[PDB]
């Protein structure tokens, strides 16, 4: 049959059954039905309005499962911040290697090295709040890379936050998260979607030689990561690598193979027995001194599903670099004074996200030698969390006291390449790509 | 385009034209195609460029259609054209820095010799044209020397430039 384009969004079909799952998607009841067709079509996975329904419907899921406690718009706000420096003093660097599992005295005490602790900014500032004429004061924390200041040398001083979304929205917000949900999207009937099937799909194609027609969407995943991918459902058995044809945003997925799974862990308050001291048989708990720091671990083969990466984005036909060289590319984190997002992770865990420092975990793939080779990430949790599909900002509740563990695994990862003298892949923010990694090959069609 | 003039040292403000009410993603490029400042989502990724800590932007006007460029401690080899890349449109501005000073701080007695050191960028014609209290408007080339500076010629004098119909202001210091 003929079918031409259309930018109608589907109804959503989901296994879940949380409030935001009842309320804006019905039920799945597993009815995937796939008729491959021998037809050519043209699929974008960047340029297609059912990967920019799947991020809005993400994006609907982030705003109304989580609420912030403040919603920020753009406008930069004249306020009067001081500085409350944590200075704490570092010691000789030591480049032993030491290979860091679960079962180390360190991590379940929590009292183990891990990042710094930021100088957080007390600000103060007179805006409209709910009501719309009357001006009202808050006091909030912000870190120390968010903040631009008119004078460095005063501690008290006229400052900006970043990105001036400095505009204050209450709201009463509960410490809620959502589970690993799933969900597809089915079409109505009258409609058909058309899933690009071959092996050789980049992101871009042109001419689609595999065309399977379904009248629901796979298997997908709303776990929102920057600079990698977890719990991923289109990891095949190789390494496959998509382009956009117009930049330098790309998106690499990784093999089941070498099971990559990820495991990110924050304790709290360890006791050994709840206190009830005295005389004898009296312990003493272990509590806790950085309640704001976290822990992620990295298992399983990295450096070969690297390799493969490499060799993936060496046997790519755009790839204007060195075939017969795979030493010139390295992975490379960007400097100093950029986004939070390209500083360290962004990943949830229960209402929990944790910013991890990626260059023990860069010496410990990248094997440079002279440097601390780690093979996990030392993660400090942010009250002030980046937004990444709209111009947003929002600050969450002081985190609860306890064990927040999270299993996931890890299939993609979120990079730029740039090919030139030396080959240098950067990571980004954009979050969407996941998705347009998961369903870019999906396309809807108007029968 | 529009040229500004920089008091080498404070801060000018370079501003973009956009009327889609979006805040789409924009770049700051230079000349040479350096990256100084730009946009992923709602962020800013600074560049590998010599403006690191000197380029900043009023980020109110996102939602409003306006991008400014604020670049503190201007010096005579920053000066560079700029352009705004918002819609697949290219706006260039073009920033000229230039100052004047001297070198005898306090010791002017009366009857010296006066001297005037201007410094300014190449690929430039400035025109010294001073104001004096006294009514003395002295136009010449770029380096003025004065044979007369007597105790009734102290004050601030207001030396300007005039380059493609821009002027501003400065001060000069004179203690007899």
């Amino acid at each position: 049959p003929a079918w031409r384009n259309a930018s109608i969004p589907l109804f959503c079909a989901t296994k879940n059954r949380d409030t935001w799952g009842t309320i804006q998607c019905l039920p799945d009841n597993d009815d995937y039905q796939e008729i491959a067709l021998n037809v050519t079509e043209a699929f974008d996975a960047w340029n297609n309005t059912v990967t920019e329904q799947a991020v809005e419907d993400v994006w609907n899921l982030f705003e109304t499962s989580i609420k912030p406690c403040v919603k920020l718009t753009p406008l930069c706000v004249a306020m009067n911040c001081t500085r409350n420096m944590t200075t704490s003093t570092g010691t000789t660097d030591t480049q032993n290697i030491t290979i860091i599992n679960d079962t180390s005295p360190c991590v379940r005490a929590d009292n183990c090295t891990g990042l710094k602790e930021e100088e957080m900014v007390d600000c103060q500032f007179n805006m409209t709040g709910l009501e719309r004429d009357k001006r009202k004061q808050y006091t909030e924390a912000w870190y120390s890379k968010d903040v631009i200041c008119d004078n460095n040398t005063s501690s008290r001083s006229k400052c900006y936050m970043n990105h001036c979304n400095t505009s204050v929205i209450t709201e009463s917000c509960d410490k809620h998260y959502w589970d690993a949900m799933r969900f597809r999207y089915c079409a109505p009937p009258g409609f058909a979607l058309l899933r690009c099937n071959d092996t050789n799909y980049s992101g871009f194609a042109p001419n689609c030689s595999k065309v399977v027609a379904a009248t629901c969407t796979r298997m997908m995943e709303t776990q929102s990561s920057t600079w990698f991918g977890f719990n991923g459902t289109r990891a095949e058995n190789r390494t496959y690598i998509y382009w956009h044809g117009k930049n330098n945003r790309t998106i690499i997925s990784l093999n089941n193979f070498y099971n990559l799974t990820m495991h990110c862990k924050r304790p709290g308050n360890k006791t050994v027995l709840p206190i009830m001291s005295g005389f004898k048989f009296h312990s003493k708990p272990v509590i806790n001194k950085k309640p704001r720091q976290a822990w992620c671990w990295f298992k399983g083969e990295w450096k070969e599903a690297m390799q493969e990466v490499k060799e993936t984005l060496a046997k790519h036909p755009r790839y204007k670099g060195n075939r017969s060289r795979t030493e010139n590319i390295k992975f490379k984190a960007p400097g100093r004074g950029s986004d939070p997002e390209a500083a360290y992770m962004w990943t949830n865990c229960r209402g929990e996200f944790l910013y991890c420092n990626m260059t023990w975990f860069l010496n410990w793939v990248d094997n440079r030698t002279g440097q601390k080779q780690r093979n996990y990430a030392p993660c400090h949790i942010r009250q002030i969390i980046n937004t990444w599909h709209r111009v947003g900002k929002n600050v969450y509740l002081p985190p609860r006291e306890g064990e927040l563990t999270c299993n996931s695994t890890v299939t993609s990862i979120i990079a730029n390449i740039d090919t030139g003298d030396q080959t240098d892949i950067t990571f980004s923010a954009e979050v969407a790509e996941l998705y347009r990694l998961e369903l870019g090959d999906y396309k809807l069609v108007e029968i | 385009k529009k040229v500004v003039l920089g008091k080498k040292g404070d801060t000018v403000e370079l501003t973009c034209t956009a009327s889609q009410k979006k805040s789409i993603q924009f770049h700051w490029k230079n000349s040479n195609q350096i990256k100084i400042l730009g946009n992923q989502g709602s962020f800013l990724t600074k560049g590998p460029s010599k403006l690191n800590d000197r380029a900043d932007s009023r980020r109110s006007l996102w939602d409003q259609g306006n991008f400014p460029l604020i670049i503190k401690n201007l010096k005579i080899e920053d000066s560079d054209t700029y352009i705004c890349e918002v819609e697949d449109q290219k706006e260039e501005v073009q920033l000229l820095v230039f100052g004047l000073t001297a070198n005898s701080d306090t010791h002017l007695l009366q009857g010296q010799s006066l001297t005037l050191t201007l410094e300014s960028p190449p690929g430039s014609s400035p025109s010294v044209q001073c104001r004096s209290p006294r009514g003395k408007n002295i136009q010449g080339g770029k380096t003025l020397s004065v044979s007369q500076l007597e105790l009734q010629d102290s004050g601030t004098w207001t030396c300007t430039v005039l380059q493609n119909q821009k002027k501003v202001e400065f001060k000069i210091d004179i203690v007899v």
